[PDB]
């Protein structure tokens, strides 16, 4: 097929370059670390309303999501940027966390580009919003038997405010153009109205505890993203590895060399990576490429016979099955029987070894 | 409160030359018995480093900042404590504070207000030679801020006047694409206080991922109440500026830098 | 409100070129399986 002909004459040919096939792949990265203390916020004494929802800055920590996400302790969930399943893989420079408790009957107005009492006066989101919004049913504790009127919400507002621009001043709202005189008067309203949450409330009237997690992109280096896993290392196999973001394929072996406690990567004069420090345990490993070499076919002319021999170059042929035998300095040759007798060369192989056709 | 000093002396910028200094590890890579060539920001050889004497006698103006800086000081009893970083440093732009305590050093990145002479003077007490600090008057509180960090301190020996100044602190500060990188080394000498010959490598210490525009900085040093009101001992330091150049470096067998040469100095160097 | 048009907001992952889905079974956002047709993470795979 290679020679593009139906006749082959005496002589060795080269083709079909050979390389060992890897088995599996591995990942190895530093231990879990300063995880963010957002749990105490979720497990706090007093939670916020929608007029003054808790806005907090989160940075310089890892925020565990999957354990909290897949836990059944949530009610509804909506990520607007990407699939939540890979939330751990996107890193945020800084996270704006917005935690509050409201009545679920207006939860549809939480989403950006929605109209409602809570989506027009106090709580707003931009059209290009990205952050994820999570809500949990919380009628058990937020509700009060006598009516939890400590909670309040911005009932009124003259002009709609920009997203994330909370106003906590409670100046007497002027419904009409008539001037307002005194603390209370005609066309004078209290902007904040008290929530009513009770165990006797039905669906929607049950309070919802909601967290919205927006974040800033690329103006400063990303810092906050979920934890990442790893698998136990293996040795003496041509495998794939992702060490400190460097992906490679090779065989891992122990090393007698000693790095400085600050360098991680070993390089040669040819400027390629050959020694790596494990991130979990402090040790130094050498990387050897798994074997590769072109194949040679030795054959008399197809006029004579059809039997052939195969030579693997630069391969110890204890490693041939992973793809009569005889090893020479040029590689391992199979299909031919070597003899103690000596003749003149007919077809050369190398290192003084020549092959020929002779009787049987 | 904002206390200011009256007993200090101003001196013209003294000129000195390092003859070998300003070499650090450019990255985290192991190389053995090899010669490498790299292009990066280094302190030019044989340059005009500026010498400031702080011996009662203060000399700490605001110095320009560009492409990092090289700061080297020898001093015993630890009168130097840190620095500040920013562009206007007046309660309206993000500011950075470095201050080395005998306890764990603290790193802060916040808004800040500053006095005309802010410092961390320690009142001398006859009861204990290493008395606690008294007047640390830099700021009370500006506002909500961004970054806080704590780490172990760098040196020791709050007191001592040994004949051989075992304290040589060399630092290089860089700020690249939102990372503030610090390279540090602490080496002793037993000879004259001037810049030594020889060769040494500055191992990397830390990088802080905040991301800000820094254009000016100022050093922070403490002060004693020992005599005549406010009088300190003897201290000095040297400031040098970086430039983009290509260096040739020699990694030894053990993996440690042993020699370097500048490829823009003289024809012999570049033909090397 | 012409909510007559839907679109598959929820799916396991991306798809090959030129295929279409008609199945509208309850989504599984959480690793815990959702028995029945309601509960936590038991969302419909469509949005209006
Ligand atoms: C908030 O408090 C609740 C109540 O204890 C925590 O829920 C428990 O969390 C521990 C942590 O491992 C689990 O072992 C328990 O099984 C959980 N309780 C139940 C009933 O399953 C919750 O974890 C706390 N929040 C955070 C972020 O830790
Ligand atoms: C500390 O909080 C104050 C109050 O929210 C912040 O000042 C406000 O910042 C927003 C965002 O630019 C402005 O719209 C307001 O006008 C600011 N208020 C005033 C009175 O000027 C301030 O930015 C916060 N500091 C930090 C470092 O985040
Ligand atoms: C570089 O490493 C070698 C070994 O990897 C060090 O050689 C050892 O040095 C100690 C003290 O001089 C001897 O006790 C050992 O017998 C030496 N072992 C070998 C194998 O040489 C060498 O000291 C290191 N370089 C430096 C500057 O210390
Ligand atoms: C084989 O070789 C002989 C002589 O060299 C020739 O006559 C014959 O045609 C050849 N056969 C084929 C199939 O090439
Ligand atoms: C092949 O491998 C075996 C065992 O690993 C070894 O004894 C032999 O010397 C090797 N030969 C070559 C040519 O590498
Ligand atoms: C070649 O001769 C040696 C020595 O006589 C013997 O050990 C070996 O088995 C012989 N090999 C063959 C293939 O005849
Ligand atoms: C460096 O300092 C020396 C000594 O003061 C001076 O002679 C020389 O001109 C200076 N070079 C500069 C400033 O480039
Ligand atoms: C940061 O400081 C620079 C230098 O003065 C100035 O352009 C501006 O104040 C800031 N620029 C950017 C890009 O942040």
């Amino acid at each position: 097929c290679t020679l593009k002909s139906f006749t082959v004459e005496k002589g060795i040919y080269q083709t079909s370059n050979f390389r060992v096939q890897p088995t599996e792949s591995i990942v190895r990265f530093p231990n879990i670390t300063n995880l963010c203390p957002f749990g105490e916020v979720f497990n706090a004494t007093r939670f916020a309303s929608v007029y003054a929802w808790n806005r907090k800055r989160i940075s310089n920590c890892v925020a565990d999501y999957s354990v909290l996400y897949n836990s059944a302790s949530f009610s509804t969930f909506k990520c607007y940027g990407v699939s939540p399943t890979k939330l751990n893989d996107l890193c945020f420079t800084n996270v704006y966390a917005d935690s509050f408790v409201i009545r679920g009957d207006e939860v549809r107005q939480i989403a950006p580009g929605q109209t409602g009492k809570i989506a027009d006066y106090n709580y707003k989101l931009p059209d290009d919003f990205t952050g994820c919004v999570i809500a949990w049913n919380s009628n058990n504790l937020d509700s009060k038997v006598g009516g939890n009127y400590n909670y309040q919400y911005r009932l009124f507002r003259k002009s709609n405010l920009k997203p994330f621009e909370r106003d906590i001043s409670t100046e007497i709202y002027q419904a009409g153009s008539t001037p307002c005189n005194g603390v209370e008067g005609f066309n004078c309203y209290s902007p904040l109205q008290s929530y009513g949450f009770q165990p006797t409330n039905g669906v929607g009237y049950q309070p919802y505890r909601v967290v919205v997690l927006s974040f800033e992109l690329l103006h400063a280096p990303a810092t906050v993203c979920g934890p990442k896993k790893s698998t136990n290392l293996v040795k003496n196999k041509c495998v794939n590895f992702n060490f400190n973001g460097l992906t490679g394929t090779g065989v891992l072996t122990e090393s007698n060399k000693k790095f400085l406690p600050f360098q991680q990567f070993g390089r040669d004069i040819a400027d390629t990576t050959d020694a790596v420090r494990d991130p979990q345990t402090l040790e130094i490993l050498d990387i050897t490429p798994c074997s590769f070499g072109g194949v040679s076919v030795i054959t008399p002319g197809t006029n004579t016979s059809n039997q052939v021999a195969v030579l693997y170059q630069g391969v110890n042929c204890t490693e041939v099955p992973v793809a009569n035998v005889f090893q020479t300095r040029a590689g391992c040759l199979i299909g031919a029987e070597h003899v103690n007798n000596s003749y003149e060369c007919d077809i050369p192989i190398g290192a003084g070894i020549c092959a020929s056709y002779q009787t049987s | 409160q904002c206390v200011n000093l009256t007993t200090r002396t101003q001196l013209p910028p003294a000129y000195t030359n390092s003859f070998t200094r300003g070499v650090y590890y450019p990255d985290k890579v192991f190389r053995s018995s090899v010669l490498h060539s790299t292009q990066d920001l280094f302190l030019p050889f044989f340059s005009n480093v500026t010498w400031f004497h702080a011996i009662k006698r203060f000399d700490n103006p605001v110095l320009p900042f560009n492409d990092g800086v090289y700061f080297a000081s020898t001093e015993k009893s630890n009168i130097i404590r840190g620095w500040i970083f920013g562009t206007t440093l007046d309660s309206k732009t993000q500011s950075l504070l470095i201050v080395n305590n005998a306890t764990n050093v603290v790193i802060k990145v916040c808004e800040f207000q500053f006095c005309n002479d802010p410092f961390l003077g320690v009142y001398y007490h006859k009861n204990n030679k290493s008395w606690m600090e008294s007047e640390f008057r830099v700021y009370s509180s500006a506002n909500n801020c961004t970054f806080e960090y704590v780490s172990q301190p760098f040196l020791m020996d709050l007191e001592g006047k040994q004949g051989n100044f075992k304290n040589l602190r060399e630092f290089v500060f860089k700020n690249i694409d939102g990372y503030f990188k610090i390279y540090s080394k602490h080496t002793p000498i037993n000879l004259v206080r001037d810049l030594p010959q020889g060769f040494s490598a500055l191992e990397p210490l830390v990088d802080l991922p905040i991301g800000i525009n820094i254009t000016r900085f100022q050093t922070l040093l403490a002060l004693h109440n020992s005599s005549s009101g406010w009088t300190a001992g003897a201290a000095a330091y040297y400031v040098g500026y970086l430039q983009p150049r290509t260096f040739l470096l020699k990694y030894n067998e053990n993996g440690t830098i042993t020699d370097a040469v500048d490829c823009a100095l003289d024809p012999l160097s570049e033909t090397k």
